[PDB]
């Protein structure tokens, strides 16, 4: 209902690269839980951890917080799970990480759809995972395939149609400007239709003759630096060449 | 059009405004939130009808008994100007621009109230004797006392260059006795000719923008000049030079084509004077902001207006001064003082160079344009606002 199976598997099958957090060592290692199936649990041993005897001031810094690791062994029935970080590539962290973040955004939209719509979570995430996450890749990066191929969303029964729509809402900035065209000439008109028909083509509004608010939207939010720089520049080369005096905040 | 520049004149919170709205309907708006409880900066403007019956305010003969239909006279325009001691720059604009002129008395009030003796003599002084004269707040005042106050007026009204100019008795509020109003508008002042052939200057009072907060630039407007023509015919498609200039200390007269020349609430071929005339040019509408275009001059391209800093003027004062109450004595002009020289718009901060026996030099600090002679009204800091001195001519 908060989380649940990925992969139809009560563990983690052996040597598959998964991600934990450390909560807390007393003397065997780190008693961590497996972030994929988040309410079972392993651990790790002392030898396991970094090779240098780990300080306890060393120690205590690492709870809590999370890293990626691949499973030793599995017992079949017990949750009491081997774990590794200690051979692990550095590229798994490329690898796992971000395909572990591409599983933290789809439990994102999982929640809304299913305790905001009060059923359990698990029902609408297994009529999704054998035909997304079996067939191929896990759902994600269909989910932004799947706003253009809707062979996906025919391709199993919705038990719901809540939540066909709330995640087209989801996953499918304004820089404010008040330029100031101070202007006292006979073409500023034109020049003025001039900067509006490259600026605009993000959000420009008149206030008055003078007064503009313009609020250029931004991607990166730093992506708009290179945007209102421009549109600042475009004004001031316009001006030059009409009559009048534009002057910008 | 508009055939005559009717302006109208009284007290500070006796009625312009209402007097306007009982004439017309048309609302001088009273605005800018200072305004709207109190009093207007702008000069506040209507439309009135003149269609007689003759066998009016609507063009129909359904009221006065006889069904043949009001007889087209004449579409009359107000200029309703600011009736305080402090703002009287604008009503000495509005003067100057004026054909005729319109009283306005309270009856409760005094008969020697300061502000309207003012307006008066300043009327008096720039050809304005055309004057109806209203008694205004009458429904509060007795049957004797009202006449008692018309007396004391009629008394007041015989040195002045007022002879016989008519009153009226009227409510601006419960609507009566307009009529007469009405009637000596066609019979107590006629219509002053205005040709064609009298070298077109405009003069403006007004600057405004009509861009509207929320349209978009792919849609945008000109500027439009509130001015009024007494002389030359003004038609559509024209080049004009405003030449009181623009500032950098010298000034730069600005060039501006005509998109429109609107009068009356429909846009017009022409601009026939002796009427206020909103004009569409190709100047922006950054320039008509809010009060910038007040006091200029236009002129059709190829003319020569120039525009003057050292004045000859001729000048002739009071004996006694108005505004205040405690009429004062006119001490003799001081040089090198600020005085406000009103010329047809203008209302520049003037130094004095020199003083002789009807002649006076003068330093402009704003530079005013003279085409003609231009008439003048004059004005002076004795008592910390600006109180009306008397009246000069440019001899150039």
């Amino acid at each position: 209902t908060s989380h649940c199976r990925f992969y139809e598997n009560k563990y983690p099958e052996i040597d598959d690269i998964v991600m934990v957090n450390v909560q807390q060592i007393a003397e065997m290692g780190a008693y961590v839980k497996l972030l994929e199936y988040d309410n079972i649990e392993g651990m790790i041993l002392l030898s396991e951890l970094s090779r240098r005897r780990i300080r306890s001031i060393q120690k205590l810094i690492r709870v809590g917080k999370n890293d990626v690791a691949v499973v030793l062994r599995v017992d079949k029935e017990k949750g009491y799970i081997d774990l590794s970080k200690r051979r692990v590539s550095s590229e798994d962290i490329i690898k796992c990480e971000e395909k572990y973040q591409k599983s933290k955004t789809v439990h994102s939209i999982l929640r809304y759809c299913a305790e905001k719509f009060q059923i359990p979570l698990e029902e609408l995430y297994k009529t999704i995972a054998w035909p997304l996450s079996r067939k191929f890749g896990h759902a994600y990066e269909a989910f932004k395939l799947s706003i253009i191929d809707e062979t996906v969303w025919e391709g199993i029964e919705p038990p719901s149609k809540d939540v066909l729509d709330e995640l087209k809402n989801y996953i499918s900035v304004k820089i404010r400007a008040d330029v100031e065209v101070s202007c006292f000439s006979y073409e500023g008109i034109d020049a003025i239709k001039d900067a509006l028909k490259s600026a605009e083509d993000v959000k420009v509004k008149l206030v008055a003759a003078p007064l503009y608010v313009l609020t250029t939207q931004a991607l990166d939010k730093q992506k708009g630096i290179e945007q209102l720089e421009s549109a600042i520049e475009k004004i001031t080369e316009v001006i030059t060449k009409y009559g009048g005096v534009c002057n910008i905040t | 059009q508009a055939t005559i520049n009717i302006g109208t004149i009284g007290h500070v919170a006796h009625g312009k405004s209402t007097v306007v709205r009982a004439i017309s309907g048309v609302q001088t708006v009273r605005f800018k939130d200072e305004l709207e409880r109190n009093i207007t900066i702008k000069l506040g403007y209507a439309n009135a009808k003149i269609y007689k019956c003759q066998e009016e305010i609507s063009p129909k003969c359904q009221r006065p008994g006889c069904p043949g239909r009001y007889k087209l006279v004449r579409h009359v325009s107000f200029v309703d100007c600011p009736g305080h001691d402090i703002l009287m720059s604008t009503m000495l604009s509005g003067a100057a621009v004026m054909d005729a002129a319109l009283l306005l008395i309270a009856g409760n009030e005094s008969c020697p109230q300061p502000q309207t003796s003012e307006h008066l003599a300043a009327i008096e002084i720039m050809k304005l004797k055309h004057v109806i004269i209203l008694q205004n707040k009458v429904d509060l005042m007795r049957e004797e006392s009202a006449l008692e106050h018309q007396k004391s007026i009629l008394k007041f009204i015989r040195g002045t260059i007022a002879d016989g100019a008519p009153i009226v008795p009227i409510s601006a509020q419960l609507k009566y006795n307009i009529d007469a109003v009405n009637e000596f508008i066609v019979k107590t002042i006629p219509v002053p000719p205005r040709d064609f052939m009298i070298s077109p200057r405009l003069i403006v009072i007004r600057s405004f923008d009509v861009n509207k907060p929320g349209a978009e630039i792919e849609d945008l407007k000109g500027g439009v000049a509130g001015g009024s023509i007494l002389n030359g015919v003004f038609k559509l498609g024209d080049e004009i030079e405003i030449r009181p200039g623009i500032v950098t200390i010298q000034c730069k007269p600005i060039f501006s084509n005509i998109v429109s020349l609107f009068a009356e609430q429909n846009d017009l071929k022409f601009a026939v004077p002796g009427g206020l005339i909103g004009v569409g040019t190709k100047v922006d509408p950054t320039l008509c902001r809010a009060d910038r275009l007040v006091g200029q001059v236009v002129g059709a391209k190829g003319h020569l207006p120039n525009i003057y800093t050292d004045i000859e003027i001729n000048y002739f004062l009071l004996r006694r001064l108005l505004g205040v109450k405690k009429q004062a004595k006119v001490r003799k002009l001081e040089p090198n003082e600020v005085l406000m020289v009103n010329i047809g718009s203008t209302a520049t901060g003037a130094r004095v160079v020199a003083v002789k026996a009807d002649m006076a030099r003068l330093q402009l600090t704003s530079p005013a344009c003279t085409e003609i002679n231009e008439k003048i009204a004059l004005s002076r800091r004795i008592e910390k606002h600006w109180r009306l001195i008397g009246w000069a001519t440019i001899k150039k």
